[PDB]
């Protein structure tokens, strides 16, 4: 699945994983992690790290070896993102599995998330995301949503 | 010394150039605020 | 919301890249007085947090 990434990037980033190994065993701790990719000109956030500790460090021991450190990079530099990602992104904005996203599903996935807004400003965001004028956000808005360039 | 006219614009021009180079030194030197506030007050010979 | 200010009129807000030139390389240098670098040198610390 890595074979996409060209010679000199998976050089660059064994210089990268060398210089950040500390014991000389080819293998990290997680807690400097974040460094490492941070270090190579791309900015993740906490979720990002905690997320990407999850998916990897399965057992919980918080320590990284070279393959592996491959597999998480291979998934970063990709511009389209997989239809699975989306779709998924999709069910979790549609608590309630419908298909369609009200406003107040996001009123709910805000709140959440910390942020606030009126609902003069979220009902202005969800009519500016609709195109067939029902005002009701669909997969295929979502879909074509997230393709603008 | 009777002269042409390109070599007076040369010179008055290294002379004013030399002034206007040394002005610009006096007016930016780190101690020029303390010199010249201690001139009017005390009387000194040098600048310490 | 990228994309509603995109379209739409929310501001954009600025990215966090930094200039190699600016007023902070000329206050923290300057030889007139000690206090400014200080100063200077306090706020930037606390920039970094």
């Amino acid at each position: 699945m890595a074979d996409q990434l060209t010679e000199e990037q998976i050089a660059e980033f064994k210089e990268a994983f060398s210089l950040f190994d500390k014991d000389g065993d080819g293998t990290i701790t997680t807690k400097e992690l974040g460094t490492v990719m941070r270090s190579l000109g791309q900015n993740p956030t906490e979720a990002e790290l905690q997320d990407m500790i999850n998916e990897v460090d399965a057992d919980g021991n918080g320590t990284i070896d070279f393959p592996e450190f491959l597999t998480m990079m291979a998934r970063k530099m990709k511009d389209t993102d997989s239809e699975e990602e989306i779709r998924e992104a999709f069910r979790v904005f549609d608590k309630d599995g419908n298909g369609y996203i009200s406003a107040a599903e996001l009123r709910h996935v805000m709140t959440n998330l910390g942020e606030k807004l009126t609902d003069e400003e979220v009902d202005e965001m969800i009519r500016e995301a609709d195109i067939d004028g029902d005002g009701q956000v669909n997969y295929e808005e979502f879909v074509q949503m997230m393709t603008a360039k | 010394t009777p002269q042409t006219e390109k070599k007076l614009k040369e010179y008055s021009q290294k002379a004013v150039e030399i002034l206007r180079t040394q002005n610009h030194i006096l007016t930016n030197h780190p101690n020029s605020n303390i010199y010249n506030t201690l001139s009017g007050l005390v009387e000194f010979d040098g600048y310490y | 919301k990228q994309f509603l200010s995109r379209r739409g009129k929310r501001t954009s807000p600025l990215d966090l890249k930094l200039g190699h030139n600016n007023w902070l390389r000329q206050v923290l240098f300057t030889p007139a007085t000690q206090a400014a670098r200080q100063a200077a040198c306090t706020i930037v610390e606390a920039l970094a947090t």
